[PDB]
């Protein structure tokens, strides 16, 4: 339940993704868990909200992350790749231009098990999650939910 | 098939991070299944 970034594992064991614990809520991408319940130690985390189009899911409560890219500043991907210590990768986002507005995007290509890793602004707030994107090289939207 | 979580760190900015990657500007569409595609 502690705040932080977490591996999402399945059972040998395999890392299928990453997520963020904040304010007692676990946040990850829908395509990682499909809303399945999660084990944390001897406890269980039950899904609370999810949306396939946004590719997001929260556990134990509503989506809590609400910071957004400022459109000018570099950001950091806090990547947690399978088998590797959590590490920060700094980058200037590009932009997905859509009919409903612009979305920050990071042109960073890490293993699939990194999906759900948080992207941070300079003050350390999560501005979205990594792992839903497009191929031009892979480019990930900065995917943020609604609080 | 059990899915479980393991803590991997704090959420913090690191002053000494590796810096990499471009900043492409792309026209995209987002469909009902959450899939992004390029548009021209």
């Amino acid at each position: 339940t502690t705040d932080g970034v977490y591996r999402v594992m399945t059972r040998g064991s395999t890392q299928v993704g990453v997520g963020v614990m904040q304010e007692g809520v676990f946040h990850t991408m829908w395509h990682v868990t499909k809303g399945a319940a999660l084990r944390s130690g001897e406890g269980r985390l039950d899904p609370y909200w999810g949306d396939v189009k946004q590719d997001l899911v929260s556990y134990c409560g509503p989506w809590k992350l609400d910071a957004a890219w400022d459109g000018l500043s570099e950001v950091q991907l806090l990547a947690v790749p399978p088998g590797e210590r959590a590490k920060n990768i700094q980058t200037l986002p590009g932009i997905f231009k859509t009919k409903d507005g612009d979305i920050g995007a990071v042109a960073l290509d890490y293993p699939a098990g990194t999906s759900g890793s948080p992207i941070l602004d300079k003050s350390g707030r999560v501005i979205g999650l990594y792992g839903n994107g497009v191929v031009i090289s892979y480019v990930s939207a900065i995917t943020q939910g609604k609080r | 098939v059990d899915m479980y979580i393991e803590r991997a760190g704090d959420i913090t900015w690191e002053k000494d991070a590796e810096v990499t990657g471009n900043s492409p500007r792309l026209d995209v569409a987002l469909d009902e299944s959450g899939d992004f595609s390029l548009v021209e």
